[PDB]
């Protein structure tokens, strides 16, 4: 798959990877739970001049 | 990002979350959970070398995987996420040491012939007689002691004329490029 | 094989250099076509931007490559065109220059893309033992010779070529003294013949 | 340099009455290191959407990385066609008598566990070289020169031929050319004494073989001595490495 | 060289019959990334 | 990123071929060192060593090859008054091999390369004409046993 040919001649070849491939994902964020305030943020009785 | 994970100890400062490398590539991360220093290699494993006869003659090859230690070259090639055609090529009863990583498919043989396939560091390897490869020591040639001694000497009596063959190169083929045809034909834009 | 690589060093050079026409190189479309019938003036300039640049390296590769195989080509033709003027036009003293053994003649053919040379040389076949001495002391002067070695079958001693067995008896003519035959180290005795 | 003006008459000459015997040491390279490089790794290793980017590229790697393998190729024949001279190993002789010299220097010895010379031994101790894996594995805390090289597909291959094997050339050469003459490469080895051998290559210098047995032992001290300069050209902070 | 959702080679193929024993096999099945139905039959 | 990392790996590429070239041209002269001088005697001026080379001893080293030339070297040069020739009784007399050579009072034939005075024989001379043409003849008896 390497050398572009369906025909290998004999001798020793390098070989890129092309064995191993991922299967699972891995996510791990910090433990914080806490919603963020986009109700002050946003949608607030005033905000401030440009 | 993606690898194998390894549990390690790198000593990264209170507030660090991953340590780079001089390739700036991830060495490490940090958990955000365990806070436990993790360590971060490359799935992939250049460094393997097929050694094979000519494909119209046996779909059989060999395996060198390079400056390895035989009994850690199934976590080395992770063995365990490969398809078992690879994994029978990661251990067995063909498995011969040499100073350049050692070799999984070929027999190894205590006798020394001169090589057809170069493996290194003086292994070489060949496919014999049912068929197998083989690798084996390279021989360097024929041991001849020549006689010696103070008053002894050697003279012919008889000679031969010999004639050699030798094939030198002179010259190759002359090219020419045109740029415009090469890069776009026929485009005035 | 010797020439047949060099062939199939300037053969596969060219093919790869065409079959890298399609690529990308990071465009939409490896085609010109594609890119010039799909988007407009200002949108198709960065595609074919890209197309040019990736082409331009490629042939200079291509160019670099070609040069790189240029120099190695024109150094072997320097080794042929000395094997044919010390060789061919000449005879050579070199060890293992022209052929294995003592270089007597070469012929030159051609061939393609290249020369060939036959190296006729001459090579000892069956040699024999002898037993040998630097020097013979004939009345108490050494006799040292000039062309070839002292050897003995066992019993008589003779004059010998150094590269062919040609016995001939101890003669004035073959040898020339020098000094005392004392201080030679292995300087066995014997009898010369003057004429 | 030196300022030196010559004499020079129409009836004047110079003629030596005395020589000497010189021992020249020649460094020459022969190969280079056999390298080879996985793009996938170097470019973008363990990256899906890189690598099928990066196969739109073309032809642009494995014309890479044929180059590499007809660089080694060519060390290793550079190699084998410096060293591999003769075919015939010749054993290095039991016994010593070459009239007075002596190769002991030069000659392999047995006792140390490496098959090499002493001045080989000196010259593989005056090159300095700039791993296994396995080491890189294990925890380090600070990754290496050589491991981060490996991680991006830039390994290095080992040469064909081990120190060993051309020591072993290098002595049946030393040893073909010591107890043959010139004989040896040129057919079958032809055995000969060494001081007739002296006596063949003062005869190829020019001058007759007599001046040779006369100032034979002073000859052999001549040699001796000038290979222990070599010791003094090597062990004392040599440059010519 | 095209990388996309292939079927491996001598890959694990999962194998149901219908043989009157008595017994038809129509079970539910996970679709992931797509699928590789092979049938052999005499009468549709 | 991905052009550039390829444009570092051709200019790699590149460098190493260049490198290549130069040591396989050290390889072939190194070669050539151990066929001419190591399996012979080489009569090529400076080839192995500085003088008349007579011996090559060959070591390996760390990617590479290094040769002891064992050489001959002229020590003690000293004066002479030397001639072309010798009219013996009307004929010249050229020396086969080495020079006339004269201490002030007698001449003698002399190696090229080493002071080995020899008597003046006919063995170690040859006539040619007669001396009236040679310029610088000298003039001296020539003995014959
Ligand atoms: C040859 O010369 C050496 C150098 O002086 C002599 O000494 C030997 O040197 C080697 C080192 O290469 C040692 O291993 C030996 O133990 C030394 N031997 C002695 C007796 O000192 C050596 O003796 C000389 N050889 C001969 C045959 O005279
Ligand atoms: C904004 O917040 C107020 C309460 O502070 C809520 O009554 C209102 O529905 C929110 N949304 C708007 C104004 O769109
Ligand atoms: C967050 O959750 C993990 C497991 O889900 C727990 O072990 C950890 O103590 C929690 N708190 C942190 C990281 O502050
Ligand atoms: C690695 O190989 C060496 C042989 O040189 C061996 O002694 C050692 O036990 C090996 N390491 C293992 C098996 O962990
Ligand atoms: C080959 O050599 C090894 C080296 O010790 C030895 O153990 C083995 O028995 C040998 N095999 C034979 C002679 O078949
Ligand atoms: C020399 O060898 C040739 C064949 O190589 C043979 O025909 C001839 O008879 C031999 N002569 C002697 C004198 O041995
Ligand atoms: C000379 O004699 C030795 C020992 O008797 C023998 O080994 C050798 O083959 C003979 N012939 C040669 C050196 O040509
Ligand atoms: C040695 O050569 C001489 C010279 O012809 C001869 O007479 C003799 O028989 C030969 N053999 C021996 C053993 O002397
Ligand atoms: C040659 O070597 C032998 C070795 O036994 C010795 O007996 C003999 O005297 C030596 N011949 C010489 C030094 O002329
Ligand atoms: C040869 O002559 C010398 C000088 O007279 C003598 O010493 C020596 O013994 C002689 N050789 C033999 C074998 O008798
Ligand atoms: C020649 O020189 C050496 C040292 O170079 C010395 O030992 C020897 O005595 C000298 N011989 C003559 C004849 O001057
Ligand atoms: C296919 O998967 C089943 C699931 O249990 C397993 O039993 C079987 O061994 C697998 N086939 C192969 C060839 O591994
Ligand atoms: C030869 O004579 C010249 C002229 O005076 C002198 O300079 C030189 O030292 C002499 N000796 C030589 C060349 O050995
Ligand atoms: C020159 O050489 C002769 C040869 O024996 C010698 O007699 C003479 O004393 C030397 N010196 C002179 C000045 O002639
Ligand atoms: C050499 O040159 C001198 C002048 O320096 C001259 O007197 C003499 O005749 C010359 N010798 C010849 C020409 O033989
Ligand atoms: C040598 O002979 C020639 C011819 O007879 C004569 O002219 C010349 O003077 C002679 N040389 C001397 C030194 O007398």
């Amino acid at each position: 798959c390497t050398l572009k040919s369906f025909t290998v001649e004999k001798g020793i070849y390098q070989t890129s990877n092309f064995r191993v491939q991922p299967t699972d994902s891995i996510v791990r964020f910090p433990n914080i739970t806490n919603l963020c305030p986009f109700g002050e943020v946003f949608n607030a009785t005033t905000f401030a001049s440009v | 990002g993606t690898g194998v994970l390894t549990e390690s100890n790198k000593k990264f400062l209170p507030f660090q979350q991953f340590g780079r490398d001089i390739a700036d590539t991830t060495d490490a991360v940090r958990d955000p959970q365990t806070l436990e220093i993790l360590d971060i290699t490359p799935c992939s494993f250049g460094g393997v070398s097929v050694i094979t006869p000519g494909t119209n003659a046996s779909n059989q090859v060999a395996v060198l995987y390079q400056d390895v230690n035989c009994t850690e070259v199934p976590v080395a090639i992770h063995a365990d996420q490969l398809t078992p055609t690879w994994r029978v090529y990661s251990t067995g009863s063909n498995v011969f040491q040499t100073r350049a990583g050692c070799l999984i498919g070929a027999e190894h043989v205590n006798n020394s012939y001169e090589c057809d396939i170069p493996i290194g560091a003086g292994i070489c390897a060949s496919y014999q007689t049912s068929q197998s490869i083989i690798a084996y020591t390279m021989s360097l040639g024929a041991e001849n002691s020549v006689a010696y001694s103070n008053n002894s000497i050697a003279i012919p009596t008889n000679f031969t004329i010999s004639v050699t063959t030798e094939i030198l190169p002179v010259s190759m083929t002359k090219t020419s490029v045109d740029c415009t045809m090469y890069i776009c034909g026929d485009s005035t834009e | 094989g010797k020439l047949q690589d060099v062939v199939n060093q300037n053969a596969q050079a060219l093919n790869t250099l065409v079959k890298q026409l399609s690529s990308n190189f990071g465009a939409i479309s490896s085609v010109l076509n594609d890119i010039l019938s799909r988007l407009d003036k200002v949108e198709a300039e960065v595609q074919i931007d890209r197309l040019i640049t990736g082409r331009l390296q490629s042939l200079q590769t291509y160019v670099t490559q070609q040069l790189i195989r240029a120099a190695e080509i024109r150094a072997s033709a320097n080794l042929a065109a000395t094997k044919m003027s010390e060789c061919v036009l000449g005879q050579s003293k070199r060890v293992d220059f022209c052929g294995k053994g003592y270089h007597l003649m070469s012929f030159p053919q051609s061939a393609p893309h290249g020369v060939v040379f036959l190296h006729v040389t001459y090579v000892p076949a069956q040699e024999k033992n002898f037993t040998t001495a630097p020097a013979i002391c004939h009345d108490g002067k050494a006799h040292f010779p000039r062309e070839g070695v002292f050897v003995s079958n066992g019993t008589h001693w003779f004059v010998t070529q150094r590269n062919f067995y040609e016995p001939q008896i101890i003669t004035t003519d073959n040898t020339f003294v020098s000094g005392n035959c004392d201080v030679v180290i292995g300087i066995v005795n014997n009898t010369v013949y003057d004429p | 340099g030196a300022e030196n003006s010559v004499a020079y008459s129409n009836n004047s000459i110079a003629i030596p009455t005395n020589f000497t015997i010189s021992v020249t040491t020649e460094i020459l390279p022969v190969s280079m290191t056999k390298t080879s490089v996985d793009c996938t790794m170097y470019i973008c290793g363990d990256s899906t959407e890189c690598s099928n980017l990066l196969l739109q590229y073309g032809s642009f790697c494995t014309q890479l990385n044929r180059a590499l393998t007809g660089i080694a190729v060519e060390q290793d024949k550079n190699t084998q066609e410096v060293f591999a001279q003769v075919k015939q190993i010749y054993k290095t002789p039991q016994i010593k008598d070459f009239g007075g010299f002596n190769f002991s220097q030069i000659l392999p010895d047995p006792s140390k566990p490496s098959k090499r010379s002493f001045i080989e031994d000196l010259l593989f101790n005056k090159v300095t070289l700039a791993k296994q894996y396995g080491d890189c594995l294990g925890d380090i805390a600070a990754r290496d020169l050589i491991c981060a090289q490996k991680f991006n597909g830039l390994t290095v291959l080992p040469p064909l031929l081990t120190d060993e094997m051309i020591a072993q050339y290098t002595s049946a050469l030393l040893a073909g050319t010591i107890t043959s003459g010139w004989t040896f490469g040129a057919g079958a080895a032809l055995q000969i004494p060494f001081a007739m051998q002296m006596a063949y290559r003062f005869n190829g210098i020019g001058v007759t073989q007599n001046v040779l047995y006369e100032n034979q032992k002073l000859i052999a001290n001549q040699f001796n001595s000038a290979i222990g300069k070599i010791q003094d050209s090597l062990s004392s902070t040599a440059s010519a490495l | 060289l095209s990388q996309g959702y292939f079927l491996p080679f001598y890959s694990n193929i999962s194998w149901y019959y219908a043989l009157t024993e008595k017994r038809v096999d129509n079970p539910i099945l996970d679709f992931k990334d797509g699928i590789y139905f092979a049938a052999t039959e005499k009468s549709n």
